[PDB]
């Protein structure tokens, strides 16, 4: 019934802080993948020397959110650096944050991996009780619904490398029937744990030449990089900005695929290209 | 300006049940607890108490053992 | 920027799908500006779980008015830091005759200086140049 | 490729065709369907135990633990094409996905759907930290 | 019929990090890639190498290490 707009942006990414840095680097044609001891090490177990990191990864406002000095070491940097831009990325739009505030707005976001939450509930007698609600997965939602004060649904999806979008397409069905005035769309893919790339290379999935090829007949597999990335979705009649309008979305599922789960059915794709056209 | 505990890949394991090592941090700035070894001074240093070291490995001993000290 | 991001390491057009060359498809190498705006996007989870959304641009100029004709705006913002407002205000006056950047920036700026405790101002337009940033005592 | 699949997903497979056939359908009937998959999992225990060992642990647990596989590959082995979703809200979850499927059903989209909820208690520091947060009964 | 791998009680970190201890567990069903162990049969018994602890702690070396055997 009511139209939806994209109101609102912002994300970190690959040596970019804020999005007029990551810009920067698009048009300047400049490769953010690198070759750092940054995350882990050179080239641990064969794992290829490149990945799209963040500058930094540590930084955060704690007091600004309300989050006890301790409570905060225990946070997930991803939930860290998520309600920070999702804050810089409702102003992005023009709002007050606070006008929002006690909405029937809602929270939807896209995170495959939770790897600060493993590394923080192994010691046994060490172990603070409080980093699980800074690390359970639901806190990446939860957590920004908690402190913006949206009433409205706070959801995370994990369908893989999917996702980020699929949440993007599960607020705007939200608003566009009534449900909200508005939403939270996030996406968060932190980069901590080499054990997980070395779960991928040895499905091959993974470049050894350590980039993303993405057209060129040498395309070997894909160069994992990180993001957190957020945009404000609204009704029109509410936006004080609007960078697109979304016109249609859907999602399928690659039926079952003879050729094994990995593979990318094109076949059914392309039907999902077509659900969205065309005569609909 | 403050920078926060980014959980390393260093953490993360190469495997184990490990409740037999344990490393310990000492520090001497007087808010410390551990303020009281500024008392084991010798020739102008604070050397770590020989004795300590029995005590740091005693407490290890019990923590693999699922007991407290005493 | 009404222009396309040029692709990278785009060399040797994948000799397994055509249109790569086969004029139906093409690779953005170049920095292309964009003319007749109108996107789809691709998402696909390595577990079988597409997803597609098409999009509209809005396309729209902004107007010649008479209000910031002769008439000084009042430019304000808040934020975290001296520097947090200093880097606004500086955004603030490379952009002044922009009515409508202007007014969401103010719309923004008010927020309760229990969380932002750092508020500054300028005078856009005018022989003023009059530009002021402070601290901001806490309570009501 | 088995015994590297994570408890929930494996008896997940079994009682969701338990679940199916106990409606009188013969799940091949659905084969290519529009029908849909959602899943309540806020634990993957078993993923992490076998991430550990970097030589011992098998690069294809991941296509078995990796939690969009907890819809993805049921959605794969019943062959349904329709939405393939995993959500995470902590304790509610399972009633919410049977609310998403609900919603997508009632509005064209699907004709059925599976909706799943799973919980595996593996790893004691999960409870511990639960403990820790008094949320746990002592009493048990 | 056939019992599955259930990871257990005792899989999951369970201190902190030691890159200095190992446990290796070896199955010598004819499926295992460690059923070449089968051929060093002594007596009428398969007795573990005792050149194989000296391979178990030659790897454990190299991964304190970071490094790899060769």
């Amino acid at each position: 019934m009511e139209e939806v707009v994209i109101a609102g942006m912002s994300g970190k990414l690959p040596e970019s802080e804020n999005l007029e840095e990551f810009w920067a680097n698009l048009i300047g044609g400049v490769d953010m993948v690198t070759a750092d001891d940054r995350r882990w090490k050179a080239g641990l177990y064969g794992l290829p020397r490149r990945m799209g990191k963040l500058k930094d990864l540590s930084r955060f406002d704690a007091s600004f959110f309300g989050v006890h000095s301790k409570q905060a070491n225990t946070m997930d940097p991803q939930l860290r650096m998520l309600l920070e831009v999702t804050y810089e990325a409702i102003v992005d739009g023009g709002i007050n944050p606070a006008s929002l505030r006690g909405t029937s707005t809602g929270v939807w976001v896209g995170v495959s991996s939770s790897d600060a939450s493993e590394a923080l509930s192994r010691d046994p007698e060490t172990l603070v009780g409080y980093s699980m609600i800074g690390c359970q997965r639901a806190m990446m939602a939860n957590r920004l619904s908690f402190f913006f004060d949206f009433k409205g649904p706070s959801i995370t999806i994990d369908t893989a490398c999917s996702s980020s979008l699929l949440a993007l397409q599960s607020a705007y069905q939200a608003i566009r029937g009534g449900e909200c005035s508005a939403a939270v769309v996030g996406g968060l893919n932190v980069l901590l744990k080499p054990n997980s790339s070395l779960q991928f290379m040895k499905l091959g999935m993974l470049s050894q030449d350590g980039t993303c090829r993405s057209f060129d007949a040498e395309g070997t597999g894909y160069c994992r990089a990180e993001a957190v990335v957020a945009v404000l979705l609204t009704k029109k009649s509410l936006a004080r900005r609007v960078y697109a309008t979304i016109l249609n979305a859907g999602t399928n599922t690659d039926g079952s695929k003879e050729q094994g789960v990995t593979f990318p059915s094109g076949d059914v794709q392309e039907q999902l290209i077509r659900s969205l056209y065309a005569p609909a | 300006s403050q920078a926060w505990d980014v959980p390393s890949a260093a953490d993360f394991p190469s495997g184990s049940s490990c409740s037999s090592v344990a490393v310990y941090k000492f520090d001497v700035s007087p808010e410390s607890p551990d303020h009281y070894l500024v008392d084991h001074c010798i020739d102008g240093r604070v050397l770590f108490p020989g004795t300590g070291y029995l005590w740091l490995t005693w407490k290890t001993l019990a923590r693999a053992l699922s007991q407290n000290l005493e | 920027h009404g222009v396309w991001a040029p692709n990278l390491h785009y060399h040797t057009p994948n000799p397994e799908i055509p249109a790569l060359q086969d004029g139906r498809l093409q690779v953005v190498d170049r920095p292309l500006p964009i003319r007749g705006g109108n996107v789809g996007i691709n998402s696909f989870g390595f577990g079988g779980s597409n997803v597609h959304v098409i999009l509209q641009p809005n396309s729209r100029p902004a107007p010649p008015p008479a209000q910031h004709a002769a008439l000084p705006r009042l430019l304000q913002a808040s934020g975290r830091t001296l520097e947090a407002v200093q880097t606004l205000l500086e955004q603030g006056l490379r952009h002044s005759r922009d009515l409508a950047f202007v007014g969401m920036l103010n719309e923004i700026a008010a927020v309760s200086p229990v969380a932002m405790p750092f508020r500054g101002y300028a005078v856009l337009g005018g022989e003023a140049g009059s530009q002021e940033v402070q601290q901001v005592p806490g309570s009501k």
